[PDB]
C-alpha cells in the first residue's frame, strides 16, 4: 500500500513518461519508467505487417545482422509476398501485351 | 437462351467453379470453353486470357457480374469463372457459345 | 416393344451376350426405362416389385459407363475407381457382386480387364488387406456395405476422384435414421459431380431424404403390377412357440423362414428347439437352421449356402428380410411385427415370386391387436384372419422349458438376457399407440421365454417377484461349466465386499447430487419434525 | 390412460403444424433476404 | 441458443433427447393419427 511517483523531471502523465511500479530486491515498491513499444515494419503496397522481420526500434535496427532484417525472397524486407507476386505478373503481362499491341500497329501500317 | 444451356451443363455435364479449379482444368487441358464474368479483375482476368491462349480453349465473355453467373448456373454463391470439361446432355458448345 | 435390339443406345456385343446366355427372354419394364436414362445423363430414383431384373437393371448401365468413359484402360490410374455400389446388409452386397461377376464372364480378353472386389466386414480379411489387393488388382467396380467401405475410403492409399458412378441398392434402408450418419460420410468423402442411382422396393418411403444424397438430373420411377397368403393369429403370447411348432410339424412346404426380434433370442429358441427334437417332440424331415447378423462373416455365408441348398426351417432376424432371394421358399412365419412396419412389407416379401403359392403369418398379443390390422388396411394392405388350434399343450410345455432352464445355468441366463433385450426392442418401436408397454403382456413374455423370475427393470416395477410359486435359490444352481463355476463361487464368497463398494458408490454418488448438503439438511428438518409429531399426535 | 395418447398425438400434430408455418416462414424471408442481398453489391 | 432459447444445461440436453424423440416419431404420427 505504499505510495509512488517519477523519478525523473517532468511531472505531468504525458506519453513520453509513463510508469510501471515493481517490487525491488529491498522489499519496496518503486517507479519505473517505461519505453515506447516498438511498431512493426510494414508493407510499402498494402500497410500490412511484414513477416519475418523483427521489431525494433528506429535506432536499434543499427546493431542487428541483415538477416533478422531482411527476407531471401526479392524485395524481403520492404514488400510482401503477395505484391511481389502481383508485381511480377503484372509485368509480364504488360510486357505481353506490349508486344501484341506493336505486331497490331506493324500490320495496320503495312497496308500503305 | 445461355443461362438454359449452362444450367443443363450443370444438371448433366462436367463443370468447374471458381478461378482456382479453371486454371488447374486449363493446365491439364480438360476444359472445352471458359466463362468469364464480367465482374471479375482485370489481373486475373488477364492471367486467364492469357491461360486460355497457351491452352487453346475457347472463350465466352458473360454478359454480366459474378452474382447473375452464379444465379445462371444454379448457385447461391457468387462465381466469377466456369470451366466446361464435359458439355453432356447440353449442346453449349456446338452453338458456338 | 421389351426387346433388347431396338434400345436407343445399342447395348455393347459382350454385354448382349451375357444377357443372351443368362436369357430373360426379354427386358423387364423396369431394365427398359432405366437403362437408357441412367446411362444417358441422369440421376435415377426406381421404385419396383422384388425380383422385376432390378440388380441387372443398375448393373448393365454401370458397365456401359465404365466402357464409355475408357475406365478400362492403361491411361486409368492407380489407385482409383470408377463406380461404387452400397447396400444395406453383407450378403446383398455379395450376391450383388456375384451378378456382376456373371455378367463380366462373358468379358472378351486381349483387353485391358474390367474387375470388382467386395468390401464388407470379414473375419477372414482386414480392410489393409483390402487396400493391398486393391493396389495390386486395380478394379473398376466396388460394391459393400456401408461401415467397410467407409473405413475403406478413409485409408489414406485410396483416392476418390476419378468416381462417376454411384448406386444405393435398398436406398431407403441406407438413408434410414441409423444408416443416414455413415452414408452422408461416405458421399461426403466422393466427388458431388457424378450420376446416382437409387433402387429400392419402397422408395416412396424415403420421400424428402433422397435429395440427402446429392442428386443432380433426378427422374423418379414407379412400377406396378393373389401372389401370396397374408394372415394373422391372435394367441396369448406364453404359447407363442408352441403355436410356432405346431405350424412346423403340420404346414405342408419346402423352405419355412422364422423370423426372430433378436439374435439372442434367435440363439437362445434355436438351442430349446433343437432340445425338443431331441426328445422328438416335433417328429418331420425339418432341419434347422439360424443365422443371425451378429455372427462372424464366414459362419453366415456358411449358413446361407446351406440353408439355400431337405426340407429346411430359418431361425433369422431381419438381416435376411430384405433383398436376399432364396428360391423354393414356401412358408413365412413373422414371431412378432416388426420394430418398423415399412420392413414387414418386405418380412413376408420373400415369396410369391412369380405368383407362387407361399403364406406369410403373423402373431398377436390379444391386447392391442385390434390397431395392428386397419393400420395396415390404410397402407393398402389386407390381413386375413387365421384360426390355428394350439395342439400338443395340455399342462407340461412351459414346465418342460423351465426344467430344461434348469439343468444349464447359460441356458437362465441367456433366456433373461433374451427376455430383457425382447424389452428393449418393444421400447424402440414407432406406431406407439399399436404398441404400448403399458398393455404389453409381460408375465405372458416371461412364460413364453420359460422364465421363472422377472427381470428388475423399471418396465416391470411401474407397469406391473416369482412365476414358480416355490421359488429356487440361485446359490444351489450350479453353472456346469468348470472355468465360470469357480468364478462363481470366489463372487459369492465376495457378496459383502462387492455390496459394500456399492454401498460407497451409492454414498457418493448422495455427495455428489445436486445441492446434496442442502438436501441432507431438508431431510434432517423433515426427519425432526415428522418424528416430533408421531409422538405429539398420540400423547 | 388413453388420455396421455391424444395429449401426445395431439401436440405432436400441433408441433408439426407450427413447424410447417414457421418453416414456410423462414424459407420465404431468406429467399427475400439473399435476393435483396445478392442485388445490394451493385 | 443465441435466441435465448435454453436457459441451462439441463434445458439444452433434454431438448436434444426430446428432439431424437419426435424426429423417431414424426414418420408413424401421421399414420397412427389416421388410424384412429
Ligand atoms: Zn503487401
Amino acid at each position: 500500500a505504499q505510495r509512488v511517483t517519477f523519478r525523473r523531471r517532468n511531472p505531468y502523465n504525458t506519453r513520453s513518461n509513463k510508469i510501471k511500479v515493481v517490487k525491488t530486491p529491498g522489499g519496496i515498491l518503486r517507479a519505473q519508467h517505461v519505453k515506447k513499444l516498438a511498431t512493426r515494419p510494414k508493407c510499402g503496397d498494402c500497410g500490412s505487417a511484414l513477416q519475418g522481420i523483427s521489431t525494433l526500434r528506429p535506432r536499434q535496427y543499427a546493431t542487428v545482422s541483415k538477416t533478422h532484417k531482411t527476407v531471401s525472397r526479392a524485395y524481403g524486407g520492404s514488400r510482401c509476398a503477395n505484391c511481389v507476386k502481383e508485381r511480377i505478373i503484372r509485368a509480364f503481362l504488360i510486357e505481353e501485351q506490349k508486344i501484341v499491341k506493336k505486331v497490331v500497329k506493324e500490320q495496320t501500317e503495312a497496308a500503305k | 437462351s445461355i443461362n438454359q444451356k449452362l444450367a443443363l451443363v450443370i444438371k448433366s455435364g462436367k463443370y468447374t467453379l471458381g478461378y482456382k479449379s479453371t486454371v488447374k482444368s486449363l493446365r491439364q487441358g480438360k476444359s472445352k470453353l471458359i466463362i468469364i464474368a464480367a465482374n471479375t479483375p482485370v489481373l486475373r482476368k488477364s492471367e486467364l486470357e492469357y491461360y486460355a491462349m497457351l491452352s487453346k480453349t475457347k472463350v465466352y465473355y458473360f454478359q454480366g457480374g459474378n452474382n447473375e453467373l452464379g444465379t445462371a448456373v444454379g448457385k447461391l454463391f457468387r462465381v466469377g469463372v466456369v470451366s466446361i470439361l464435359e458439355a453432356g446432355d447440353s449442346d453449349i458448345l456446338t452453338t458456338l457459345a | 416393344s421389351l426387346e433388347w435390339d431396338n434400345l436407343g443406345f445399342s447395348l455393347l456385343p459382350w454385354i448382349r451376350t451375357g444377357l443372351d446366355v443368362m436369357g430373360f427372354e426379354t427386358m423387364t419394364p423396369v431394365q427398359a426405362s432405366t437403362i437408357p436414362m441412367l446411362a444417358g445423363n441422369k440421376d435415377v430414383v426406381v421404385d419396383s416389385v422384388t425380383g422385376s431384373g432390378k440388380t441387372a437393371a443398375f448393373v448393365i448401365p454401370v458397365l456401359e459407363k465404365v466402357v464409355k468413359e475408357e475406365a478400362n484402360t492403361s491411361k486409368f490410374k492407380k489407385a482409383h475407381f470408377h463406380s461404387l455400389i452400397i447396400a444395406p446388409t453383407r450378403e446383398l452386397s455379395r450376391q450383388i457382386e456375384s451378378v456382376v461377376l456373371s455378367f463380366l464372364e462373358h468379358y472378351p480378353s486381349d483387353l485391358f480387364p474390367i474387375k470388382c472386389q467386395l468390401l464388407v466386414g470379414t473375419n477372414e480379411a482386414t480392410v489393409r488387406d483390402d487396400v493391398s489387393n486393391f493396389l495390386r488388382n486395380r478394379p473398376q467396380i466396388l460394391i459393400g456395405t456401408p461401415g467397410r467401405v467407409l473405413d475403406f475410403l478413409q485409408m489414406p492409399a485410396v483416392k476418390t476422384s476419378a468416381c462417376s458412378m454411384v448406386v444405393m441398392d435398398e436406398a431407403d434402408r441406407l438413408l434410414d435414421m441409423s444408416f443416414i450418419k455413415d452414408t452422408e460420410k461416405i458421399l461426403r468423402l466422393l466427388p458431388k459431380q457424378r450420376r446416382t442411382g437409387l433402387f429400392s422396393a419402397t422408395m416412396r418411403s424415403a420421400g424428402s431424404d433422397i435429395f440427402k444424397t446429392g442428386l443432380r438430373n433426378p427422374v423418379r420411377i414407379t412400377v406396378n403390377s393373389s401372389s401370396l397368403k397374408l394372415n394373422y393369429c391372435v394367441v396369448n403370447p406364453a404359447e407363442k412357440l408352441q403355436l410356432l411348432v405346431s405350424i412346423l410339424n403340420n404346414y405342408k412346404f419346402k423352405k419355412c423362414i422364422v423370423y426372430f426380434p433378436t439374435c439372442v433370442s434367435v440363439s437362445y429358441f434355436y438351442s430349446f428347439i433343437q432340445y425338443l427334437g431331441k426328445r422328438n417332440i416335433l417328429v418331420n424331415e425339418v432341419e434347422i437352421f439360424s443365422l443371425h447378423g451378429k455372427l462372424q462373416t464366414s459362419a453366415r455365408t456358411k449358413t446361407l449356402t446351406a440353408f439355400t441348398d431337405s426340407n429346411s426351417v430359418l431361425f433369422t432376424t431381419d438381416v435376411a428380410a430384405r433383398g436376399i432371394d432364396i428360391p423354393d421358399v414356401d412358408l413365412v412365419i413373422q414371431l412378432d411385427p416388426p420394430t418398423n412396419t415399412d420392413m414387414f412389407m418386405h418380412r413376408c416379401g420373400r415369396t410369391g415370386r412369380a405368383n407362387r403359392v407361399g403364406k406369410a403369418i403373423t402373431f398377436l398379443n390379444e391386447g392391442r391387436e385390434e390397431d395392428f390390422i386397419p393400420f395396415m388396411q390404410v397402407k393398402n394392405v389386407e390381413l386375413e384372419e387365421l384360426d390355428l388350434e394350439v395342439k400338443g399343450i395340455t399342462a407340461n410345455f412351459y414346465e418342460d422349458f423351465r426344467n430344461w432352464i434348469l439343468e444349464d445355468r447359460d441356458r437362465f441366463d441367456k433366456g433373461v438376457k433374451a427376455y430383457v433385450a425382447f424389452i428393449k426392442y418393444y421400447s424402440n418401436h414407432s406406431a406407439t399407440s399399436i404398441f404400448r408397454l403399458q398393455s404389453l403382456d409381460y408375465v405372458g413374455i416371461a412364460k413364453l421365454y420359460g422364465l421363472f423370475r422377472l427381470p428388475r427393470m423399471p418396465e416391470i416395477t411401474k407397469y406391473l417377484n416369482w412365476l414358480v410359486d416355490p421359488p429356487v435359490n440361485m446359490d444351489e444352481y450350479k453353472y456346469k461349466d468348470k472355468k465360470r463355476e469357480k468364478e462363481r463361487q470366489e463372487t459369492l464368497k465376495n457378496i459383502s465386499l462387492i455390496n459394500d463398494k456399492k454401498k460407497l458408490k451409492s454414498e457418493l454418488k448422495k455427495k455428489n447430487l445436486a445441492w446434496s448438503d442442502k438436501t441432507l439438511t431438508k431431510e434432517r428438518k423433515l426427519e425432526r419434525k415428522e418424528k416430533m409429531s408421531l409422538k405429539r399426535k398420540a400423547i | 390412460e388413453e388420455e396421455q395418447i391424444e395429449k401426445d398425438l395431439q401436440g405432436l400434430q400441433e408441433k408439426q403444424r407450427l413447424n410447417v408455418k414457421r418453416e414456410r416462414r423462414r424459407k420465404n424471408e431468406m429467399k427475400q433476404k439473399e435476393l435483396q442481398r445478392m442485388q445490394m453489391n451493385m | 441458443s443465441k435466441g435465448n432459447a435454453f436457459k441451462h444445461k439441463r434445458a439444452l440436453v433434454e431438448h436434444i433427447i426430446q428432439a431424437k424423440a419426435d424426429a423417431q416419431r414424426e414418420k408413424a404420427l401421421n399414420e397412427e393419427a389416421e388410424a384412429r
